[PDB]
């Protein structure tokens, strides 16, 4: 029930996405690499992975409203799948190299630094998307349409072949799904929590002096490394716990009633996750005076 | 290409890695730079540190932190036209000696060391160069100070002051005049340490200082500013 | 009724 | 006695200005006119050279046309090959402090210098194979502006202070000095023949001097600000000067005053450096604006833009032979215009 | 000034290995490509090994292929040139010779004295001339041939001149073609274009008495010629 | 001192007086008829087509 919500609503997170994003990409675009101070490129890498994010929806936009009936080919299908793979994850993974980066500058500039021009200049964005086409090698073609009952209307769903024993099938979408989760649930979160709170120590025993001046200064800036994470951990952690939830619940009992509740609200979690690329603009870019 | 062309562009490429790492060794090196009247101790601060040559440089370290120093004072020429090659400069240094308010020594008719001094300070600060470049102000002589106050007040020198004749109030007010002499607040941040023939505290409130200016340096730099 | 199979791996999701 | 003196003087002055205003018989500007325009100069980088760390401060054209000689605030002075894009050497520099470099018209030496003010001559034909010192010129109180080469013996520095001296290399010694320039002299160009350079100083007036003999024979000041380059035209009939103020200003030797102003209300920044293309129709002016205006020297027009730059373009030269402008920037970049 | 003396050889049993060194003084050694030259008994100069300025290159020749291996040390300037199985055709007199290569640069500058090892496609110069007698003074003209034209598309031509005076080490006459050499007198003069390239002296006195080479450098395996034989009869 | 930098001074403008000039008509069109003549090779002005220009 209530299904006419969640087309309207990704529409505007769409759209609000869409212009923060190219609002962002242009004036990162129009800037050379070498003129920007430390990370711009990774923002800019950051930017064109939420374009990728956002891309692949309105190919989906109607999708709901034509009810699970896909004429357009089960190869865009292939295509957008591992699209939306990778821009999400990628993205993830994206912050968390952005903020080991910060931590590995701001944390201990003397004694580090050393392999900064190094990581900065290309290598970490390479090894980052290295991993992304790793991580997207077990499905990259993967998708096949389900046909169910004997009704005509039919959507291209996941490969569920994977030929091999009858056992190991449900051992693969377990693993493949446990995998993918875990991955940029756990790396991310370990990262920024860490990096995040060691960042804070330093500040902390750094400026020695509550001055008044600097009070203003403080505040602030402990609030942006507050803000940061909370907004990244309460955006995208929902979506990957009600998925491991349910993927979990093939072991327990969990009467339909129940999984009625948290299948309706999976499509909602969706864009509950989907808020953290869509108001990370004014996370990272907005808050920075020069793109102003 | 000819065998020739070859070994020229093998050449230039060695030259480029010896350029590229040169500049790598050269990017870690703190660039400071001095300033002061010419008879506020530049000198004497320069031979603490260590322990017609218009420019010169002195090399130190101090907790493995490698410091290049330029010494501009003995230059003699109009400033403008060559201040704007230290735009990149971690700090300036300015040395001004709080004991001579008093016995000027350009024209006696003229204001005091400490006014042409203040300008001096003012012109820097508020440079369109230094916009983001921090300074370490020095005082100088702390004891002549502290001995020359007691027979001659700081009203000799100021009219508009009002407080007591203490050590601690005059050093407050001459600190505070030079803190507000900036306009450009919250860019940059004056240090105003004491000095006076103390070892161990000059170059450990160099490190402190320089310390602090990197780390708001990679703040800014890296989108946290 | 009875849930379908549809919702889980192909009303919205990218697993 | 100061007072008569003074008025003396300032009497003479008047008869000076007096003297050049009846000289002027019709403005440049009319004569000019009926000549056909320029046109829309297309300008298009050929190639760029990098490899600098720091901000460029000095370029000097060889009399080969194909090596290039530039100088940053990094301790390095990279000998360029235009052609290819190749670096011939790599000058390591006791002083990293660096306002002017000029290369020799043999060929042979290399001469740098800035707030070190000190003179260092390399030489690049050496027997064993590296660059190194052949004299460190010394006795300019301030740091060196322009330093050029009449030939592999002698060399003109333009002084920090007040002066201008002509070195000779086998000894350190100076053969004579030149004095009467109120500020600090800043440019030097050299004339085509190395009988009279012209010099400007942060005091609004340039000194045609006479190198054999060693007096000022001719000032000139229509400027109000401190100028900055110099360079005279294809022949010693003339020469343009580059200020402050957001103009450049044709003065000629013969008549003694300042023949057409080149100045547009767009322009507020200043004159980094200035050029003439060869046979003189084109005046090459870098510009604070990050960019370079190609003005006709004739008609006070800009024929094109040359804004391929980040920051600003310092230093800039045209080749002797004229097939190419290379123009240096703050940012560690040297492109070659053509 | 620059001396290179190369050391380390003597009698060799027909099959068994040895390594050639070569000491360099005092001229910046590691900013120099170092070459390896031989000649035989009574014959002309062959090519038989390059190394680059930072060990880049390592360009041998087509008969010590496999069986010669050379290489450099920055520190204590020295370069290495280590056999492996000797024939009957390697007995020669090895001499190492200096190489800098930039645009105006003169290669082959400095040549090394030699050591004796007695063991006891390719563009071809001809050099057809074997003795020319020649006159206490007169002007004298020595010519030379090649199979491809030496004419690259850069606009230089890349023959070189060599002298070798009885008993000593071959020098630089004219470092390019048509292109006066250092240490060298103004009376030696190049000339030449296509594949055809000559050399002509104008006053002969008891120094250009020796014999003559020229060299190739555009093809790597660089080759000499037979020798041109001044007597003065 | 300063009377004999004065003095230098008078003398320097005096020299300075003595100073043949020619009018502007004729330098400037001098000025012209050099740059005239000088104008057909002038590599800026009218670019090489393919073979002279080297970059």
């Amino acid at each position: 029930s209530s299904g006419a919500l969640i087309p309207a609503i990704y529409m505007l997170v769409f759209l609000l996405g869409t212009t923060g994003n190219g609002l962002v990409l242009w004036t990162v675009f129009r800037s050379s690499r070498e003129k920007r101070r430390s990370a711009d490129i990774f923002i800019a890498s950051l930017a064109v992975a939420d374009l990728t994010f956002v891309v692949t929806l309105p190919l989906w936009a109607t999708y709901t409203y034509r009810d699970y009936d896909w004429p357009f080919g089960t190869f865009a299908c292939k295509l957008s799948s591992y699209l939306i793979f990778v821009n999400m994850y990628a993205s993830v993974f994206c912050l968390t190299g952005l903020s080991f980066d910060r931590y590995l500058a701001i944390v201990r500039p003397v004694a580090n630094a050393r392999l900064r021009l190094r990581v900065s200049g290309a290598v970490a964005t390479a090894v980052l998307w290295v991993l992304a086409a790793l991580l997207a090698m077990p499905v990259m073609v993967l998708r096949t349409t389900g046909d169910l009952e004997n009704t005509t209307k039919v959507q291209c769903y996941m490969d569920y072949s994977m030929v091999a024993t009858v056992s190991s099938e449900w051992a693969w979408e377990v693993g493949l799904g446990v995998s993918s989760t875990t991955v940029g649930f756990v790396v991310p979160f370990t990262i920024m929590l860490t990096c995040y709170f060691f960042i804070a120590q330093t500040i902390a025993g750094h400026f020695r002096k509550e001055r008044i001046e600097g009070l203003r200064k403080r505040r602030r800036l402990l609030s942006i490394i507050v803000v940061l994470v909370v907004t990244f951990a309460l955006c995208w952690m929902p979506y990957h716990l009600v998925k491991t939830l349910y993927m979990l619940g093939s072991l327990l009992h969990w009467p339909c009633d129940f999984d009625l509740f948290l299948m309706n609200i999976f499509p909602y979690c969706t864009c509950i996750s989907y808020v953290n690329s869509c108001l990370n603009p004014f996370l990272y870019a907005f808050f920075d005076p020069r793109f102003r | 290409l000819s065998a020739e062309d070859k070994a020229a562009v093998e050449r230039s490429k060695m030259i480029d890695r010896n350029l590229r790492e040169d500049g790598e060794k050269a990017a870690r090196e703190v660039k400071l730079l001095l300033l002061g009247a010419g008879e506020s101790g530049k000198s004497t601060i320069v031979k603490q540190m260590k322990i017609t040559t218009g420019i010169v440089e002195t090399h130190f370290t101090f907790k493995d932190l490698h410091f290049k120093m330029f010494d501009v004072g003995g230059q003699r020429s109009e400033r403008k036209k060559w201040i704007h090659c230290f735009e990149g400069v971690t700090a300036i240094i300015f040395c001004v000696a709080l004991s001579d308010y008093d016995l000027v020594l350009a024209e006696d008719e003229e204001m005091n060391r400490m006014h042409e001094s203040m300008k001096l300070f003012d012109s820097i600060c508020n440079n369109k160069w230094f916009t983001d470049t921090s300074i370490i102000l020095f005082l100088n002589k702390k004891d002549l100070f502290e001995e020359k106050i007691k027979k001659s007040p700081l009203t000799i020198c100021y009219p508009e002051y009002a407080g007591s004749n203490t050590y601690e109030e005059a050093a407050a007010y001459i600190q505070c005049q030079f803190e507000d002499l900036n306009k450009r607040k919250d860019t940059k941040e004056i240090y105003t340490h004491f000095t006076c023939a103390t070892d161990t505290k000059n170059v450990q409130f160099v490190f402190d200082a320089v310390t602090d200016v990197i780390i708001k340096n990679n703040l800014k730099d890296c989108g946290l500013f | 009724l009875q849930r379908r199979c549809m919702p889980l791996h192909s009303r919205v999701p990218f697993p | 006695e100061l007072d008569q003196l003074r008025q003396e003087a300032e009497q003479l002055k008047n008869q000076i200005r007096d003297a050049r205003k009846a000289c002027a018989d019709a403005t440049l500007s009319q004569i000019t006119n009926n000549i056909d325009p320029v046109g829309r100069i297309q300008m298009r980088t050929r190639r760029t050279l990098r490899g600098h760390l720091a901000k460029i401060y000095a370029m000097h054209w060889g009399t080969d046309s194909r090596l290039l000689v530039s100088a940053s605030q990094d301790g390095k002075l990279i000998i360029w090959d235009s052609y290819t894009t190749n670096k011939v050497h790599a000058i390591p520099l006791r002083s990293s402090w660096v306002m002017t470099c000029a290369y020799a018209p043999s060929g042979n030496y290399v001469a740098c210098g800035g707030l070190d003010n000190i003179c260092s001559i390399y030489n690049l034909k050496t027997r064993e194979g590296n660059v190194r010192v052949s004299r460190e010129l010394a006795g300019h109180t301030g740091y060196l502006s322009c330093c050029r080469f009449l030939d592999d013996n002698q060399i003109v520095t333009s002084s920090g202070d007040t002066t201008c001296a002509l070195w000779d290399i086998e000894t350190g010694q100076q053969t004579t000095t030149f004095t009467g320039h109120t500020g600090d002299v800043m440019s030097l160009s050299l004339a085509p023949d190395t009988r009279l350079f012209v010099s400007g100083a942060c005091d609004a007036s340039a000194k045609l001097w006479d190198v054999r003999e060693g007096m000022c024979r001719q000032t000139f000041t229509g400027h109000e600000s401190d100028i900055n380059a110099i360079c005279f035209f294809p022949n010693g009939n003339a020469f343009a000067t580059g200020s402050d103020d957001a103009t450049c200003r044709l003065f000629d030797l013969r008549a003694d005053q300042e023949l057409m102003t080149y100045s547009h209300d767009n322009i507020i920044c200043g004159i980094t450096s200035v050029s003439f293309s060869k046979s003189g129709r084109l005046l090459l002016a870098g510009y604070d604006d990050f960019n370079c205006n190609v003005w006709d020297a004739l008609k006070a027009d800009r024929a094109g833009v040359l804004a391929g730059h980040d920051n600003r373009v310092s230093c800039l030269g045209v080749t002797d032979d004229g097939m190419a402008v290379a123009t240096g920037s703050w940012d560690s970049f040297l492109k070659i215009w053509n | 000034d620059v001396q290179l003396v190369e050391s380390g050889g003597g009698l060799v049993q027909p099959g068994g290995s040895r390594k050639l060194s070569c000491s360099a003084s005092g001229f910046a050694f590691s900013s120099f490509g170092m070459h390896w030259v031989r000649q035989a008994p009574e014959k002309g100069l062959e090519w038989v090994a390059y190394i680059s300025s930072g060990s880049g290159t390592i360009y041998y020749a087509d008969t010590v292929k496999g069986r010669f291996t050379i290489s450099r040390d920055d520190p204590k300037n020295t370069l290495f040139l280590q056999m492996t199985s000797l024939r009957s055709e390697d007995t020669a007199m090895y001499y190492c010779v200096r190489s800098i290569y930039y645009y105006g640069s003169s290669p082959f500058d400095f040549w090394g004295q030699g050591t004796t090892l007695t063991v006891s496609s390719d563009i071809v110069m001809t050099q057809a001339t074997s003795s020319v007698p020649v006159t206490p003074g007169e002007s004298v003209s020595i010519s030379c041939r090649s199979s491809k034209s030496l004419l690259h598309s850069n606009g230089n031509t890349y023959l070189y001149w060599f002298l070798q005076r009885p008993g000593q080490s071959p020098q630089l006459l004219i470092y390019r073609m048509s292109n006066l050499a250092s240490g060298v007198p103004d009376r030696f003069s190049g000339s030449g274009s296509g594949t055809a390239f000559t050399l002509t002296i104008s006053r002969l006195e008891a120094e250009d008495v020796g014999v003559y080479y020229c060299m190739q450098h555009l093809e790597y395996p660089l080759t000499f010629g037979a020798g041109t034989k001044l007597e003065l009869k | 001192a300063s009377i004999a930098q004065a003095r230098k001074l008078v003398e320097q403008l005096k020299m300075e007086a003595n100073i043949d000039r020619i009018k502007v008509s004729k330098a400037a069109a001098d000025l012209m008829a050099y740059c005239e003549a000088h104008a057909k090779e002038d590599p800026l002005l009218t670019p090489v087509p393919a073979s002279e220009n080297p970059f």
